[PDB]
RNA sequence: CCAAGUCUGGGCUAAGUGGUAAAGGAUGUGGCGCCGCGAAGACAGCCAGGAGGUUGGCUUAGAAGCAGCCAUCCUUUAAAGAGUGCGUAAUAGCUCACUGGUCGAGUGGCGCCGCGCCGAAAAUGAUGCGGGGCUUAAGCCCAGCGCCGAAGCUGCGGGUCU
RNA sequence: CUCGAUGUCGGCUCGUCGCAUCCUGGGGCUGAAGAAGGUCCCAAGGGUUGGGCUGUUCGCCCAUUAAAGCGGCACGCGAGC
RNA sequence: ACCGCUGAAAGCAUCUAAGCGGGAAGCCCGCCCCAAGAUGAGGCCUCCCACGGCGUCAAGCCGGUAAGGACCCGGGAAGAC
């Protein structure tokens, strides 16, 4: 039960939903094992089960959709924290070049779609087009570089804490 | 023919800087017989006679560059194998024959107080009571001397022509001088 | 070479004479004490109580073995004898002095200490 | 850990189902409940 | 149901050794209690115990009453080996006739004692049934 | 390649059961059934434990051996062949049936492949 | 595989349970009763003050809910908090056990069940009997329907003793 | 079942499974910083040493080591000692 | 095992049923060693050409083709034969 604001070109064929937009050129999939919902100026959930089970099944799609959109129009952002009294980073090459001891930093690449940013060496973060494909990779590096909370330092999901 | 190969020269070491023993290997270009491809259908080996004079007494790089020498007319000088390299060779065991479970297969024999007792050579046992008759496990006097032996990390040091021949890093060609040697540097690790 | 209870004299003065070879030092398996190597044996007998004393738990190394040592120099070397030197956990001799020569070796596996004390290192 | 016999620590430690499996969860290394 | 040799020739006339009945406190209505369904020469000891640990965790008002009590017993190894077995006693109890009035957590509003007994069941052995009485438990 | 047109069939979706069942059925009587489809095929949901059982055909290796095919092709091999015995006819009855992957002549593609497909 | 309904009816399984196991667990799932409310516009979102005499007794060197043994009451007022809770040396912050605007139509609780997942580790190699089977797949429960199948019982005919 | 007979302890050799795993990797836990330990979940590949004294296994002792495993199969093996 | 992402049913959370990834001396592959007698006898190249007379679907009896092979001899780290 939602919307499809400005530009959300929508094509639901075979079970795939093709969503074209601004900086959100995206082609996602969407179950044939249920009921589609689209009307050119809105859209929503289809009850191919109406029953608790599948109920949620779409009770998820809903979001799903919600994603396509917000994703197709305004892309996503993951806020990362560079907390290292030694570690540090600042883009380099078509990827990131973080560092945190060891000896060999590392170059990480946001394959077509994903795209990282070095607002300022210390902190960084990613802006993709699919919260999905984002949060993941976004993190897949947030760890990539041990956050070790033994006493405070390392890559950490924005809004963390400490320890003892 | 996908590879490169010839026979055992022999062994001897000598020189270097610390010194080192290898082995000699004979083989110019033993001509080029067709070439491997399973195209349009089943393709593998042809034969547009162009061989020796006797032979009718019995009448994609590796293989590729081949095309280079196998279409030249037949032969194909050996030696990309250059200065400091790792092919691999597959000798032919050595008519050693049918022997006792002794050398054939590592094993301790007739001990002392009975390590002689006109006693001696002969395995210890087979299978328990309940288990079941026998296993295809424990080898046996599994003849040897004929095995299609070979190995790995086969480093070649140098070569020269006067007679197309190769010098080797540690021999153990398996089979004996005048023997059938085929080399390669397969999935090398020292790479 | 040189294990179980093969015996070998001293060349240093630690206060020894000869020593039985318990273990070849290094790690599991292993079956051999070849000069440079380090042995886990004891006194078969030692002077009149210099400082060591007969039957004393010990630690010694390799420097004289008629087993013949093949020098990377495709060369060959051996001795009329088989014995070595005691040591202080810290691969460090005791004998204040040396005796029969020895072989580069040592150096290669740490010991100078004797390396030079030695009357002659072959 | 306890594989067998898990039942709610912290006044939160949740009840989750992974692989039909039931493994305790709650904001504490001191709860890593699993069976 | 093998039982013993007689009430005064083999082993009959004891105190069975245990820790008496009543505990907790009164209570006119509130029916708070425990019973079973399992059959078993209720493991004396195990028994005695159990119930007790019950008080161990509570203390005062909650009919810590309990309507059980063994009074016969088994026997086994003593003498030759396995054959013609004489008899050496040990371990009396009582048949928990496939369920019945166990002990009572009886009192007005004092679940602080219900949980107790509860702790009492946990223990025990043969499963146990958690229940209430005429009215329930308040 | 090309053959007759005797037992002209295929596969896909259906229930990888009675499926073969008759296959033979006519596998018996005295007929040749050359079809194909493998992948398309079908069989019990519970994929997972789905791909297990037949991986039980997978590494079921007994010194004495115990291959256990690794392409749809088989799956049907077993099964079917299962329907029959092993004296003459049966046997032959196993040469008389034949299937294949995509298409040579005018959930059933995962367990295999999975364990070999 | 081997003869006989991939019968029909209406439930229940989403683990291959079926194809061995107990105590002991858990908003699994499906069907039954209870306490409180949604126009004192309800549980989990969000704005805010997160009340005072409560800082009582053993031990105090520290109970002063947030060491533990006993209390469990009073209040001026929007009600309450015998202050269940993370702590520190006791004190010192948050958290509901409280409700306005913005939502708005079903939200939390225990008893009764029928199905089901962790506990449940083994020695040659693997197992429903085998191939196999997930709303006739098939399992399991309750309903009607017709076919199989003994040397048993009818038909055929002979045998034989009382 | 076997007395018209299955030759029994330990050793030797040749081993083969198994996992409740000793060494070994992977993990989560800790009253874990490091390092090293403890706790428990996943994995058997490979591997898991010389002597001593004892008929012994077991076991204690000596020097190692990453380690110096528990147990199957008539507590495997006498038509093999 | 073990760790995460995207998100239902529980309008708040959740590695989760469905969607996507992380992660082991371990499985599969890869590296060597066979090996279609795997009766599903596999591929391919390079040779040989239609001989005789007899009743038959004579797919049966003879010269053959050194294509070709053999046997006997002489020899081999090939080897009991």
């Amino acid at each position: 039960p939602i919307e499809i604001p400005a530009g959300v070109t929508v094509t639901v064929n075979g079970n795939t939903v093709t969503v074209k937009g601004p900086k959100g050129e995206l082609t996602r999939t969407f179950h044939p094992d249920m009921t589609i919902t689209v009307e050119g100026n809105v859209i929503t959930v289809t009850r191919p089960s109406d029953e608790k089970h599948h109920r949620a099944l779409h009770g998820t799609t809903r979001s799903l959709l919600a994603n396509m959109v917000e994703g197709v129009s305004k892309g996503y952002e993951k806020a990362l924290e560079l907390v290292g009294v030694g570690y540090r980073a600042s883009k380099q090459g078509k990827k990131l070049v973080l560092s945190v001891g060891y000896s060999h930093p590392v170059e990480i690449e946001p394959e077509e779609g994903l795209e990282i940013e070095v607002p300022s060496q210390t902190k960084i973060i990613v802006k993709g087009a699919d919260k999905q494909r984002v949060g993941e990779l976004a993190a897949n590096i947030r760890a990539v570089r041990p956050p070790e909370p033994y006493k405070g330092k390392g890559i950490r999901y924005e809004g963390e804490l400490v320890r003892l | 023919v996908q590879g490169f190969a010839g026979y055992k020269a022999g062994m001897t070491p000598r020189e270097g800087m610390e010194t080192v023993p290898v082995t000699v290997i004979e083989t110019p270009p033993m001509r080029a017989v067709a070439l491997r491809a399973y195209e349009q259908r089943p393709l593998t080996e042809v034969w547009t006679d162009e061989f020796h004079s006797e032979l009718d007494r019995t009448l994609s790089d590796r293989l590729d560059h081949a095309l280079d020498i196998v279409e030249d007319g037949g032969e194909h000088a050996m030696n990309i194998f250059r200065a400091g390299e790792y092919a691999d060779v597959a000798g032919v065991t050595k008519g050693k024959g049918t022997q006792g479970p002794v050398k054939r297969w590592g094993v301790q024999k007739r001990k002392g107080k009975h390590a002689r007792q006109g006693w001696r050579r002969r395995i210890g046992n087979l299978g328990p009571w309940n288990p079941s008759r026998v296993r295809s496990t424990v080898p046996q006097q599994g003849q040897t001397g004929y095995h299609q032996r070979t190995e790995l990390n086969k480093r070649l040091i140098d070569i020269g022509e006067g007679g197309p021949y190769t010098l080797v890093k540690g021999s153990v060609p398996g089979p004996d001088k005048r023997l059938v040697p085929f080399f390669r540097a397969v999935r090398p690790n020292d790479q | 070479m040189i294990q179980q209870e093969s015996r070998l004299k001293v060349a240093d003065n630690s206060g020894a004479r000869e020593v039985l070879v318990i273990k070849v030092l290094g790690g599991s398996g292993r079956r051999y004490a070849n000069i440079g190597d380090v042995v886990v044996a004891t006194v078969k007998d030692a002077t009149p109580g210099g400082v060591v004393k007969k039957g004393q738990v010990v630690k010694a190394v390799v420097v004289r073995t008629k087993r013949g040592v093949r020098r990377p120099d495709g060369s060959y070397i051996r001795f009329d004898e088989n014995a070595c030197v005691i040591i202080r956990d810290d691969k460090s001799p005791r004998g204040t002095r040396i005796f029969g020569p020895v072989a580069r070796e040592l150096r290669d596996k740490d010991f100078m200490k004797i390396i030079s004390l030695a009357p002659e290192v072959i | 850990k306890v594989r067998s016999s898990v039942k709610k620590m912290c006044d939160n430690c949740k009840v989750v189902r992974r692989h039909g499996r039931v493994l305790v969860i709650c904001s504490n290394v001191k709860h890593k409940q699993r069976q | 149901s093998i039982k013993p040799t007689r009430r005064e020739y083999i082993s009959g006339i004891p105190g069975k050794g245990i820790a008496q009945f009543k505990m907790g406190n009164n209570t006119y209505p509130a029916q708070v209690e425990n019973v079973v369904e399992k059959p078993v020469q209720i493991r004396h000891n195990a028994l005695e115990a159990a119930r007790n640990a019950a008080n161990r965790f509570v203390q005062n008002s909650g009919k810590f009453r309990i309507r059980k009590f063994p009074f016969h017993v088994i026997r086994e190894q003593d003498g030759d080996g396995m054959r013609a077995p004489f008899g050496k006693s040990v371990g009396t109890a009582a048949r928990s006739h496939g369920a019945n009035h166990d002990f009572i957590a009886w009192v007005n509003p004092d679940p602080a004692v219900e949980f107790a007994w509860r702790r009492a069941y946990m223990k025990v052995t043969p499963t146990v049934n958690i229940d209430s009485s005429p009215a329930g438990n308040a | 390649a090309e053959f007759d047109a005797d037992v002209i069939v295929d596969a896909r979706d259906c229930i990888m059961g009675r499926v073969a069942s008759q296959v033979a059925e006519q596998a018996l009587d005295g007929e040749t059934v050359a079809v194909v489809n493998a992948e398309r095929a079908v069989i019990t949901g519970r994929e997972e434990q789905i791909v297990e059982k037949y991986e039980k055909r997978v590494d079921i290796g007994n010194d004495n051996g115990y291959f256990y095919p690794k392409r749809p092709d088989g799956i049907f091999k077993r099964t079917i062949r299962g329907m029959l015995p092993k004296k003459q006819r049966g046997r032959e009855a196993f040469e008389s049936v034949r299937v294949y992957l995509g298409n040579p002549y005018d959930t059933l593609g995962e367990i295999s492949e999975t364990l070999g497909a």
